[PDB]
């Protein structure tokens, strides 16, 4: 079976990395958020001295950056901050066309709609909120809400069914209809709280993990529980492939692939050993991204770094 | 805090003798609101919230609207 190996690292940085965003428009661009206060524009190269360079760097935020989505024609990327506000970025000059204001607190996540006319939050505020694009806010889901801090909020990818999920820090997975703006379904089972969700590109399966080191996979439209899969010892973020049968996740100081046609491990990812006077040597991973080409995968770090691994034979 | 926490005052009394000094200090309670005392509690008092009605069993299940 298919084995992974390193390609290099990129370097300029100067807080943890806290996510990384692609697109099938530009496979020599990448974008990604920090602690540090800003999002760095990448040129990748082929070149054997190193990866990449940083090619610019959006600077508008007052406190750390929580996630960043890009739009499907490339133009545009959306950022949330630990400043409570929400920004949309033009690419071509570095700047912002519009803000976002509204939260009374701390944003930890945000989505794109698949048409990219709507956008959707969540945060420590306990409430999710809804967007048009030009700056207005649409909805506030309230009284329904989590009971705890809203930790992730995603749209399905496919036009048939308009829905989103989402988890919190009160433990349960939560199903949304888009244009009757209700709650569908609850999903009941962890046992502590959830860091991340996330859902297959065929539309058709859920998966979530947390402190409790367990991925569980949900369905959709059947509404109903699939298997369980003991990742480890936490769960920092989870995606599926774009072109495989495979659920990865980032654990600890390691990232590890399942494939789900027979329900095995298909490799774990480690790093060099450092010595180091203290429990928790290595640092941790803190999230994923897979190219547009799915041959190759980009892992952020504690240590201010971005890791590269392709796909072997 | 003593600028709004201790309510004082001062007097003189006049007995046959010649004059005697009286000085009084009283310490305000806490009142959250009832102006009773001040609404600002001390500096170093942290209090906190208690945990309630968790379950600690699971087993996965689905619940639909």
């Amino acid at each position: 079976t298919e084995q992974m190996t390193l390609r290099g690292t990129l370097k300029g940085h100067n807080g943890w990395v806290t996510q990384i965003a692609t697109t099938p428009q530009f496979p020599d661009m990448i974008l990604s958020a920090s602690r540090d206060k800003t999002i760095i524009m990448w040129k990748l190269t082929r070149d054997e001295t190193n990866y990449g360079i940083p090619q610019r760097a959006l600077r508008g935020h007052s406190h750390f950056v929580s996630d960043v989505v890009i739009s499907s024609d490339g133009q545009f990327a959306l950022s949330g901050s630990w400043d409570g506000t929400l920004r949309l970025w033009d690419l071509t000059t570095g700047t912002t066309t519009r803000r976002f204001v509204g939260h009374t607190k701390d944003v930890l996540s945000v989505a794109f709609s698949s048409d990219n006319r709507q956008i959707v939050s969540g945060s420590r505020d306990k409430t999710i909120k809804l967007w048009n694009t030009l700056g207005v806010c649409k909805y506030t889901v309230q009284d329904e809400s989590h009971s705890e801090w809203v930790s992730c909020v995603r749209f399905s990818p496919n036009s048939s069914n308009p829905i989103i999920v989402s988890c919190g820090w009160d433990k349960l997975v939560k199903v949304w209809n888009l244009a009757n703006c209700k709650l569908k379904t609850n999903h009941i089972g962890h046992t502590g709280y959830l860091n991340t969700v996330t859902v297959s590109p065929d539309g058709s399966l859920c998966a979530s993990g947390g402190k409790d080191g367990q991925a569980m996979l949900w369905d959709l439209n059947e509404g109903k529980h699939l298997y369980t899969l003991d990742g480890g010892d936490i769960i920092n973020a989870l995606c599926f492939s774009p072109n495989r049968y495979w659920l990865c996740a980032a654990t600890g100081p390691s990232i590890k692939i399942w494939d789900l046609e027979g329900k095995i491990i298909v490799d774990e990812l480690k790093q060099e050993v450092i010595s180091t006077s203290s429990k928790a040597e290595p640092p941790q991973c803190t999230s994923l991204a897979w190219s547009a080409d799915g041959q190759t995968l980009f892992a952020g770090y504690t240590d201010n770094l971005v890791r590269v691994w392709q796909v072997t034979i | 805090p003593v600028n709004y926490y201790v309510d004082t005052a001062v007097r003189h009394v006049l007995l046959r003798q010649g004059v005697l000094g009286i000085k009084v200090k009283i310490m305000l309670p806490w009142d959250p609101s009832g102006k009773i005392g001040p609404k600002k509690p001390l500096p170093d008092h942290v209090s906190i919230v208690e945990p309630k009605d968790e379950i600690l069993p699971t087993t996965p299940i689905s619940e639909q609207k």
